[PDB]
Formats: structure tokens, sequence, C-alpha cells
């Protein structure tokens, strides 16, 4: 029942300009948070897994962090391709999954 | 490696709705197929999974007790259950993959989601 | 003025004083059979060889400086100085080698040769006091000095005593203090994390057998699991083992989570101690290597070797930065009187600060080190 | 009448004193002038009258009057000062 919390609910950015993402867990979950992209009318996709691993077929832009609750998504180089709903998910273990409550980037 | 669900649909509240996940590529005895629902315009939440290697099924406390999930070995297909629907499981129900422990699989979280499907009560 | 001749006294017979017991103890007690031990007992030596000389310089300075011992004993006192500079430094970059050795990875024959090529190496760096430095009777006065002489050709030997000092004494030295004393930080780190983590595992283990409801124990299996992915992490500084040896214990927490989840607090309690089978098989011999390397910072030892180098680095840091004032100063690149001055009304005030550290590193084994023993028979 | 010439600027000149040493047959080099920023000259009473040491505005130069053998040598021009630690710079060596 580990929490996810996601502070900037609501961001707007320009393309080109960075934008950071923080989420804090209830527990001391380890380095095992998964950030997802999700346009609307589509099906999530994984960006970084481990909280700081980068998936294959995913441009280098997209950064994950970890400082010890606190896990942080960074883009570099915002795209036009790059405005979507973010979530933030816990899975330490199979029954344990919690998704972050979703941050909009606009532009 | 696609995920594709199917038997979505309209159902009237309190009746018997199955969803499918239909898979090609990957085995399912390789890995656990989970299922996340997201209602109209709220977030992810996480619902079912099972564990088709040995039989692990589990659910969320919201869906405990009326929802089960299945899985067929032989049509490499997933099946989940809905029993005593209301207003709250109208969502659009996703259904995703996720490795076993040993190794870097269990690292890459839900990865090959599926297409999604709508679920109206 | 009038101060620097009292604080020498009192530098040379504290310094004499702690100097003479911290010889007398290592070689009587500690006997030499550490590495830290023969460098420490010649940094003493060092101390000792500096301290004799020093009683030349509070006479000279009190006798508003005029020096009667002779152009010899000008050459000597000034070579002791600065070699008591540059044998100090070494032989702390050598004690903060040594450190990390002991830290990181767990031999009199080199360290006895490394001791006598520093004392060779310092003797060397000190040739500049030897040469240019002779009595110069005042003009036509009787005031004689022991001053520092140069040439025509020899125009840029300023700026080359004065740089040796900077980089020689301070900047090199300091970069391997750093360095030593960084990669000791990362092992004692992961050597930390790897504790840390498993006292989370297994604190929680023994929530399990004494909880009874699957509620306690999933809440406890789950901060099991995230101890064990943490710890997994924490390579010490053969890989396969390591991670072979949580693989094995992550998979075990998960045999019991699921079972925790169906309500069954019995098999959910055995298969938790079966935790106790994969530590001692894979992980045991890894938590007493993270001991033994968690635990060498409260040896002695390194508290009094980390205050010397830490102390002495901090003393030398007021007189290496009006060096290198005046060496730019000497360069042109600083060119107003008022802050020549300043540094000019400075120097003998950091000089007697950067050598009072000789006083005090005998104190530092009273203080941060416990075995003062022989200090209490004797 | 002689007169010799010690160009010297930067660190020296503004808080050493300047003058001129003689290597004597004698081998002892000995003082003959000096003059520090103060301008306050100071001679070896030996040739106190004969010579008059003179500072300007980053040379020092040495004048010289009844030139007796008694004075033919090479003359060193020293630079010596320092509050604290005492410092000496030596010419390169004019044979007269
Ligand atoms: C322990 C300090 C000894 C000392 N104190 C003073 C005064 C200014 C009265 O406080 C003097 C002095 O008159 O020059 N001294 C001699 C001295 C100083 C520095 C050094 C020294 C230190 C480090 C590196 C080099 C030297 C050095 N070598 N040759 N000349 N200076 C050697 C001898
Ligand atoms: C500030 C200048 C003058 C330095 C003087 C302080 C030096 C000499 C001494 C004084 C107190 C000392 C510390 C006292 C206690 C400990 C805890 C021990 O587990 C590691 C060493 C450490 C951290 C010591 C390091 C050195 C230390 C900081």
């Amino acid at each position: 029942d580990i929490q996810m919390t996601q502070s900037p609910s609501s961001l707007s950015a320009s393309v080109g300009d960075r934008v950071t993402i923080t989420c804090r867990a209830s527990q001391s979950v380890s380095s095992a948070v998964a950030w997802y992209q999700q346009k609307p009318g589509k099906a999530p996709k994984l960006l970084i897994y481990s909280a700081s691993s980068l998936y294959s077929g995913v441009p280098s832009r997209f950064s994950g962090s970890r400082s010890g609750t606190d896990f942080t998504l960074t883009i570099s180089s915002l795209q036009p391709e790059d405005f979507a709903t973010y979530y933030c998910q816990q899975y330490l273990y199979y029954s344990l999954v919690t998704f972050g409550q979703g941050t909009k980037v606009e532009i | 490696v696609q995920l594709v669900e199917s038997g979505g649909g309209l159902v009237q509240p309190g009746g018997s709705l199955r969803l499918s996940c239909a898979a090609s590529g990957f085995n399912v005895v390789d890995f656990s197929l989970h299922w996340v629902r997201q209602a109209p315009g709220k977030g992810l939440e996480w619902v079912a999974y099972i564990s088709s290697s040995s039989g692990s099924t589990s659910y969320a406390d919201s869906v405990k007790g009326r929802f089960t999930i299945s899985a067929d070995t032989s049509k490499n297909t997933a099946y989940l259950q809905m029993n005593s629907l209301r207003a709250e499981d109208t969502a659009v129900y996703y259904c995703a993959r996720w490795g076993y422990w040993p190794g870097e699989p269990w690292w890459k979280a839900f990865d090959y989601w599926g297409q999604g499907t709508l679920v109206t009560v | 003025f009038v101060m620097i001749p009292t604080l020498y006294s009192i530098i040379f017979v504290v310094g004499i004083f702690g100097n003479s017991l911290v010889v007398i103890v290592i070689y009587f007690y500690m006997k030499l059979k550490t590495v830290a031990s023969v460098f420490l007992l010649n940094l003493a030596l060092a101390d000792l060889c500096f301290l004799l000389t020093l009683p030349l310089w509070a006479v000279y300075t009190a006798m508003e400086y005029r020096w009667p011992f002779g152009n010899y004993l000008c050459k000597i006192a000034s070579a002791s100085v600065s070699f008591n500079l540059y044998a100090s430094v070494f032989l702390l970059t050598c004690l903060s080698i040594d450190r990390y050795l002991a830290i990181v990875h767990p031999t009199m024959l080199v360290a006895k040769v490394t001791c006598i090529i520093i004392w060779l190496l310092a003797g060397l760096a000190s040739l500049p006091a030897i040469i240019h430095r002779n009595v110069f009777f005042i003009e036509n006065t009787n005031i004689t000095v022991c001053a520092f002489h140069y040439e025509s050709q020899n125009s840029t030997l300023p700026i080359g005593l004065g740089l040796t000092k900077n980089i020689l004494g301070f900047l090199f030295p300091f970069l391997i203090i750093l360095t030593s004393y960084t990669l000791i930080w990362k092992a004692l780190k992961k050597a930390y994390d790897l504790e840390d983590n498993w006292e989370t595992l297994n604190d929680n283990l023994k929530v399990i057998e004494k909880a009874d409801n699957a509620a306690q124990v999933k809440d406890a299996l789950t901060k099991m699991r995230a101890a064990a992915l943490d710890a997994q992490k924490a390579t010490p500084p053969e890989m396969k083992d390591f991670r072979h040896g949580f693989d094995i214990l992550v998979g075990q927490i998960d045999d019991a989570l699921k079972l925790a989840n169906e309500g069954k607090v019995k098999e959910a309690q055995a298969a938790a101690e079966q935790l106790k089978t994969t530590r001692n098989a894979y992980i045991q011999k890894y938590l007493e290597r993270a001991r033994s390397t968690l635990d060498k910072l409260n040896d002695d030892i390194f508290k009094i070797i980390m205050a010397i180098v830490l102390f002495f680095f901090f003393s030398w840091i007021p007189h290496q930065i009006f060096t290198f004032l005046d060496v730019l100063i000497q360069l042109g690149i600083i060119r107003d009187c008022r802050i020549a001055d300043i540094v000019d009304t400075a120097m003998p005030i950091t000089i007697c600060i950067a050598y009072f550290n000789n006083c005090l590193n005998p104190l530092f084994y009273g203080f941060l080190g416990k075995k003062f023993k022989r200090y209490f028979l004797q």
C-alpha cells in the first residue's frame, strides 16, 4: 500500500524547455519506480524503469533520477511530441503496484 | 510482442463480463499479466494480476471478492471475470505484461501494455 | 615581535616533551607492529629534529632579529625547518595512502624503504635552504641576520622557492589526501549501505515470527523486499556471488509474500525463516567484510591519523595563501603597496601557526586515542 | 671619476635597500654604499667622503670622485631588505 505523490499536477512549458517531475513514496521503496507517457486515447508507454534506466527505443532526452524516496523525471529538451500525461508507478511487488496521480504537460 | 484486449463493451450494472488478453510473441508462462483500469478523466489504478507459471492471482481491495482473473496456457490468453459491477467500475481496462523476478525482466515494469478496452456499466 | 619568541618557546617545550613520549610509547609498547606506527614514529622523529633547532629561532626573534650562531647554524636551522615541512607532508600523504589500503584492501620492508626515501626527498627539497641561506651583516652595522641570498641569474629563484612550497607542500599532497579519504568514504558508504539495509531486513524478520496475522506479515515482508533490493545494489568495492546471493534472497521473500497474500501465516512465517539459510550461504561472507570495514573507522589510529592530517593542512592554509600572494607580488601580478604590507606583516604570524602542529600532534594521541596507557604509567 | 649604475625594478627598489659591495683583494666583499627607500644614505667610513650614492625613479647610481688604487676591484650591487624574513639580491659584478 505504498502511496505515490506527484506535486506538479500541471506543468506548462514550450518546446526546448526543461521540465522536471518529482515523485515521492509513502514507504522506502527501492529503486523500483517506472515512468510512463500516455497520450490521450492511447495506452501508456514505458520511458524510465528502475528509476534510472532508459527503456529501449526511447529518446535520450528523458532522464530518471532517484534521491532516496524522491524520484525525479527530467527532460533535457522538450519536443512537440513530448506533450502528454506522465505517471509515476512503484512496482516493488506484483500486488503492491500503485500509480501516481498524473501530471499533464501543456504548451 | 503485442497484447490485445477483447470482450469489452456496454453491460448492465450488476452483470457478468469477461475480458480477454490475447498476446502474440512471448509466452504467458514466462510473464505475469496484470490488469490496470483508468477511469475517464482520472489516473491509472491497478486491478488484478495472474502468474500463470504457478498461479498467484491477486486483486485490489476495490475489486477483491468480485473480480476473477484466469489464464489459459494453450490459448496464450488471460481472462478477467467481473461480477457485481457498479457505477465505479466503468473505466478503460489495460492488460499489462511484467516479467518474473530473477533478472532484468522484472526491473522492466509494465512495458507492453494492451491496446485498451472500454467497459461501461 | 614579542609573542613569536614566547610562542616558539612554548612550542619547543610542549612539542619536545610530547614527541619524546610518542617516540617512547610507539617504539616500546606498540613495537612497530603496524605500518601506521612506522610512519607515525618517523613523523615524531621529524618533529623532534625540527624542535631541536627551534630554540635558535626563538632567541633570534627575541634579540630583535640578530643571529649570533654563525653561518653554519643559519644553514642548518633553515634546512631543518624546510625539512620538517616537507617530511611531515610526505609522511602524512603516505599515512593517508596506508589508511586507504587498510580500509579498502585489507609490509614492513616497503614501509621502512618509503620512510628512508621520504627523509632523503625532504632533505633534497630543503637544499635551497642550505645553498641560498647565509648570515648577512646589515650594511656597516654590527647587526647580523640569517638571510636568504640570491644572484643576478637566479632572479626567478624567489618565485621557485615560493611556488615549491605551494605545490610540493600543499597542492599535490592535498590531492592525495583528498583522493585517499574520498575512496575511504566511498568504501565506508557501501559498507554502511549493506549493513543498514540488512538491519532493516533483519528487524522486520523478527516481526514476522512475532506477529500472528496476515496483515502484519505482509507489511513486514514489504519492507524486507525493498531492503533486499537496496542491499543488492551496495556491491562491496566474484560479482555474481554478491548479486546471486540476493537473487535467491528476494526470491524467498516473494514466496513468503505470495503465501501471506492467501492469509497463510504459518507458511508465511515458515518461508520467512528460510532467509537464514540464504544469508549464511551467500550473504554472511559479505556482512562480515562490511562490518570489518565499518568498525575500522572506530579504530583510534584512524582518529589520530585523521586528526593529524586535518590539523596540519588547516594550520598551513594561512601560510600557503600568503606565500601565494607573495609570489604574485614578485611576478608583479598584484601591484599595490597596501596589499604588500599586509602580506609582509602577516608572514611571521602565519609561519608560527604553520609550525604549531609540532606540539599538537602528540596531544592528538591523548585526546583522539583512548590507548594512553603509558601516558599514565609514565 | 667613474659612476656605476644598477637597475632593479619590481619587487625590489621600493622595499629593499640598494647599494654596492666591492670584492677587495682580501676576498671579503665589504660594504661600500647603501640607500634605503627613505633616501637615507649610508656609506662605509673608509670611503665616506669620496663616494656618493644616488637613488632615482628604479635604478641606483654610485658616484666616485677620488678613484685611488685602493678601490680597484669588482663591485657587486646588492639589494637587501625584509622586516621579518631577510632577503639579499646580488649583482653580476662589474670590474673597474
Ligand atoms: C619555524 C619557523 C622558523 C622561522 N621563523 C622566522 C620568523 C620570521 C622570525 O618567524 C624565520 C625567519 O627569520 O626567516 N624562520 C626561519 C625559517 C622560516 C621559514 C623556512 C622555510 C619554511 C618552509 C619552506 C621553506 C623555508 C625556507 N627555506 N629556505 N628559506 N626558507 C625556513 C626557515
Ligand atoms: C578545525 C581544525 C583546527 C582541526 C581540528 C579538529 C581535528 C584535529 C579533530 C578534532 C575532532 C576530531 C573528530 C572526532 C571524532 C571523530 C569520529 C570518528 O569516528 C572519526 C574521526 C572524527 C570525525 C574526528 C576527526 C578529526 C577531528 C575533527
